[PDB]
């Protein structure tokens, strides 16, 4: 991955492995992983931006 | 004569830069400029031209191929290794980069550790020619347990009746008859157990006829009971023998 | 309105050079001829798709039938039977009668000779490619290399 | 059609100890986009001050990107660590870095290095400082230790050279004889001093 | 592998005609009273949602109108076209009141921030531009795409700006710095449509190769909705979980969002006098009630689809 990023810092995400290409398993609809970051954090991001 | 050569080189470079500035996306102007710079023995100038062309459009196969070939035609071996590492890490799905990297690091490089580099390609699940060339490369490096793991991962990743037949032939040619019998038993148990392919059973019957004719007759009877015309021909061959 | 064979050969060469839709370009070559005259001469006589053969029985039967149906409309009748209007009209009349680089290189050599004569006796905000690399892009470094 | 050199606007100039003077309290003037850079020709934040009592009102000459690139002073054009010309330091360490001379290539290279520095931490003289780890070969023998204030001396009065300085002792310029014009030490191109090419002091 | 939930199929129930060009974009007013279409007729038509009657027609654009959006928190109508101009119409007087200007080529689409009142436009000069609404000042120029940016999507959560372009790339941008954050290169062909889920913090991208479902904010790959191998021009998602993919060849596919299971293939007919090559979905949108689907077909028609309530689960069983 140090071949992939040259001057870019480690905060920027780079997709390079084969495991980035395989699909994840289909999972539950009611789950906090696939959820919005909720109204107070959206409002804080909105006011900061 | 030196001033005339400098004026000729300046005129050629001015026309090449004007052809680049007129149409940036046309890569043949970049290739002609880089080959003219390499023909005048200016390696770093042609390297800068190739790096500019890759910055313009990195998705072209021929730019990477020509720049790696220009690095390999000179003595810059480590530069060519860096070029191939960048070409692998940007475009993994182009098998020609992998093939030319392995021919460069196997013939000219002569490094066995490039096989570990080759295992990076085994992360990507390539086409079956990569597995066949790696089987023949491990045979050329005289390794049979490594090639057994290679063919086991080939059967697990790309399962086919021809793949299982090649595994049976490789286990027979490597003087491992018990491993060949276990591989044939696993292929009978998994590959086409309910699909009734009637081709791995013929290979198992041929391996048993190489081993013991009673087990070959039993395998031919089981293939005739499970089932085509090839199964009837194998049953007639087992009855005639 | 006469047409010499010399003018016919020149017209054939002009059609084979300039295509079909140009006619004033063709009529520039022919003296005392117009573009409309050239187009009519091509489409009436000199076109190679004109059937310069004899009439068959089927062609004569269709010609007599269509002349019975649509009287004296030969521009309509003629594309049905494949001949032209004049040929089918003449054949119908006959059937009724029967029934009855170096310069730039030389300039560069002269400029080099003048430059050597001035050397023997600004830069216009340009980029000198012979002095250094024009846009130096260094190759990316990684995992190898000991220079040269 | 939308590429041009960005204007370098920043505070806190990078100067030597000698050109900064000796007083701990310095009164300082800043223009936002006052003059152009003497090398890369971009506009930059111009700092001007008097280093002492009878000095010259020295001001910054090159931009902050060029001075951060070659690790030199903005006025003296000498190295911050040693007080030497950059030709001497390049002969000591490495002379394979170089820079383009044509103006379009110089502006393009300066824009690329400015974008590289702005994408970096902000204050680092690229990998050349990584080539500057090996030191004290011979440069520490002739390096100055005392602040040479005689280069902050004011200029020679040209009216006094012709003998017509009517100000007399009121004239802040120097009423003394100049150096020899036949001496080849007196040429001193600024771009030659920055690029380290045929500098007679070096 | 869970069984997908049964969705009732949809049927065409009215066809609206009257445009003299290709209807390129459809937007719905947030109070669900009317909707609005932009065309290649250089006109913008406000249509009644219930009756289907033509309420208003506005001229002023000089080329083909490519994108129309209605502001949810202001009485403004934003229209972008192929004439390199963005127009903010005040609906209060039905007149153009602001001109956002500065794109070098044709603007292919636009989107509004739901909270900040800032505008983002994507154009054919390989750039997106972020404009303050009131001052008409281009506060950012997002660049980095090497080809024309076909579509743009905007959201309140991080990342704010999503761009899909013709060089097979999707860029997840950062709003405050104007720099890209995530680059997704998984598509083989041009990414012509991106759509964001209203509640699951995921999104999907459309290309002629495949449809790809991802996961915010890192853009990690989730699912590969395969099939429907045509030039997909548009993508919309129901709040109930129905994803509609519309293509340039006229075929429409309907999917469950979760399992990625195609449950309906709808290929509508054309206008009475019309070629078979003039069949193509340029845009489609649900209403605010999530019960009417409105498509802008390439035969100068607006086709409106309704749910079929008579169908049940055993009448239309879910395959596998
Ligand atoms: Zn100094
Ligand atoms: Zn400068
Ligand atoms: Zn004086």
């Amino acid at each position: 991955d140090a071949i992939a990023r040259q001057g870019q810092s480690k905060d920027k995400v780079i997709y390079s492995k084969y495991t980035d290409l395989v699909p994840k398993e289909v999972m539950n609809a009611d789950d906090p992983d696939l959820q919005r970051p909720d109204e107070e954090a959206i409002k804080e991001i909105t006011e900061k931006t | 004569d030196e001033e005339e050569l400098n004026d000729y080189k300046l005129r050629k470079r001015k026309t090449f830069e004007d052809n680049i500035r007129k149409n940036r996306t046309v890569i043949s102007n970049w290739i002609k400029y880089a080959q003219w710079e390499e023909s005048l023995k200016e390696i770093q100038r042609a390297r800068s031209i190739y790096e500019r062309a890759l910055d313009v459009d990195y998705r072209n196969i021929t730019l990477w191929l020509k720049y790696a070939e220009m690095e390999m035609k000179n003595r810059q071996v480590n530069h060519a290794r860096n070029i191939w590492d960048r070409a692998i890490t940007t475009l993994p799905r182009v098998n020609q980069f992998w093939y030319k990297y392995t021919y460069m690091e196997e013939m000219l490089g002569n490094v066995a550790g490039a096989r570990q580099v080759f295992e990076r390609w085994m992360e990507w699940q390539p086409e079956e020619q990569a597995w066949h060339s790696y089987i023949n490369f491990e045979l050329r490096y005289k390794e049979v347990d490594r090639a057994r793991t290679i063919y086991e991962r080939f059967v697990l990743v790309h399962p086919d009746v021809k793949n299982w037949i090649k595994y049976a032939r490789f286990e027979e040619k490597h003087a491992y008859f018990a491993h060949a019998r276990k591989v044939y038993e696993r292929a009978v148990e998994f590959f086409g157990d309910e699909h009734m392919d009637e081709h791995l059973y013929v290979a198992f019957a041929k391996f048993e006829e190489n081993q013991k004719e009673f087990e070959r007759v039993r395998v031919i009877y089981k293939y005739a009971l499970d089932r085509a015309q090839e199964l009837f021909k194998n049953y007639t061959i087992f009855e005639k023998k | 309105g006469v047409w010499r064979n010399t003018e016919d050969e020149i017209l054939k060469a002009a059609v084979m050079k300039y295509g079909k839709n140009q006619w004033s370009r063709i009529a520039s070559l022919l003296h005392r001829k117009s573009a409309k005259q050239c187009k009519a001469r091509w489409y009436e006589w000199l076109d190679p798709s004109i059937k310069k053969t004899e009439w068959s029985r089927e062609e004569e039967e269709k010609l007599l039938h269509l002349a019975k149906l649509m009287p004296t409309q030969w521009r309509t009748i003629a594309p049905i039977i494949g001949r032209t209007a004049a040929q089918c009209l003449e054949h119908y009349e006959f059937l009724l009668d029967k029934a009855a680089k170096a310069r730039e290189k030389q300039l560069e050599e002269a400029r080099r000779l003048a430059a050597l004569q001035k050397r023997r006796e600004k830069r216009k905000r340009g980029v000198d490619y012979n002095a250094e690399i024009p846009f130096e892009k260094k190759p990316a470094l990684g995992f190898y290399d000991t220079s040269e | 059609t939308y590429n041009r050199q960005n204007w370098e606007d920043a505070d806190f100039p990078i100067l030597c100890q000698t050109c900064l003077g000796e007083n701990p309290y310095i009164r300082m003037t800043k223009e936002k986009y006052g003059k152009e850079c003497k090398i890369c020709a971009r506009p930059f934040t111009v700092f001007r001050w008097c280093p002492g009592v009878r000095m010259r009102f020295k001001k910054t000459e090159v931009c902050q990107t060029c001075s951060k690139l070659k690790n030199v002073c903005q006025t003296c054009l000498l190295d911050l660590e040693y007080g030497l010309p950059i030709q001497v330091r390049d002969a000591g360490l490495s002379f394979k870095d170089d820079m383009p001379k044509s103006d379009v290539n110089k502006e393009y290279y300066t824009q690329n290095m400015e974008r590289e520095i702005s994408n970096s931490d902000g204050t680092r003289p690229v990998g050349m400082l990584g080539k500057a780890t090996s030191t004290s070969d011979m440069l520490l023998k002739l390096a100055r230790t005392t602040p040479y204030y005689k280069r902050n001396r004011p200029h020679i009065c040209s009216f006094w050279v012709k003998g017509e300085c009517k100000r007399g002792e009121e004239c802040p310029y120097r009423h003394e004889k100049p150096t020899d014009p036949d001496d080849p030490l007196a040429d001193q191109n600024i771009k030659d001093r920055y690029y380290g090419i045929n500098d007679p002091v070096a | 592998m869970p069984k997908p939930q049964w969705h009732p199929p949809w049927k065409l129930y009215r066809v609206i005609s009257g445009h003299l060009g290709w209807v390129r974009c459809i937007a719905v007013e947030p109070g669900n009273q009317w909707f609005v279409t932009g065309s290649a007729d250089r006109t913008i038509k406000i249509w009644d949602l219930a009756s289907g009657k033509l309420k208003l027609s506005l001229t002023g654009h000089i080329s083909t109108v490519r994108g129309v959006i209605v502001s949810t928190r202001s009485p403004y109508l934003f229209s972008c076209g192929e004439d390199k101009q963005v127009k903010c119409w005040d609906l209060e007087y039905n007149k153009v009141i602001r001109h956002y200007h500065g794109h070098l080529s044709a603007v292919y689409g636009l989107d509004l921030h739901p909270t900040i009142d800032v505008l983002v436009t994507c154009s054919r000069d390989s750039t997106a531009r972020i404009w303050d609404v009131r001052t008409k000042a281009s506060v950012h120029t997002l660049s980095g795409h090497t080809n024309a940016v076909a579509t743009v999507r905007c959201q309140a959560a991080e990342p704010q700006i999503i761009t899909g372009s013709h060089d097979t790339t999707i860029r997840l941008w950062d709003l405050v710095a104007g720099k890209t954050r995530v680059t997704l290169t998984n598509h083989k062909k041009s990414v012509r449509a991106v759509v964001l889920h209203p509640r699951h913090y995921t999104f999907a991208s459309g290309s002629p190769d495949n449809i790809k479902q991802w996961k915010f904010p890192d853009g990690s790959f989730i699912q590969n909705l395969s099939g429907h191998n045509a030039i997909i021009n548009t993508l919309t998602v129901n709040s109930d979980g129905v994803l509609v993919s519309g293509a340039d060849n006229g075929t429409m596919h309907l999917w469950d969002w979760r399992t990625g299971y195609n449950f309906q293939r709808v290929h509508a007919a054309v206008q009475p006098g019309s070629l078979d090559s003039e069949s193509g979905i340029f845009a489609c949108a649900f209403d605010q009630s999530e019960s009417r689907l409105l498509t802008a077909e390439a035969d100068k028609t607006i086709k409106v689809y309704r749910e079929d309530d008579t169908a049940t689960e055993e009448t239309h069983p879910v395959s596998w």
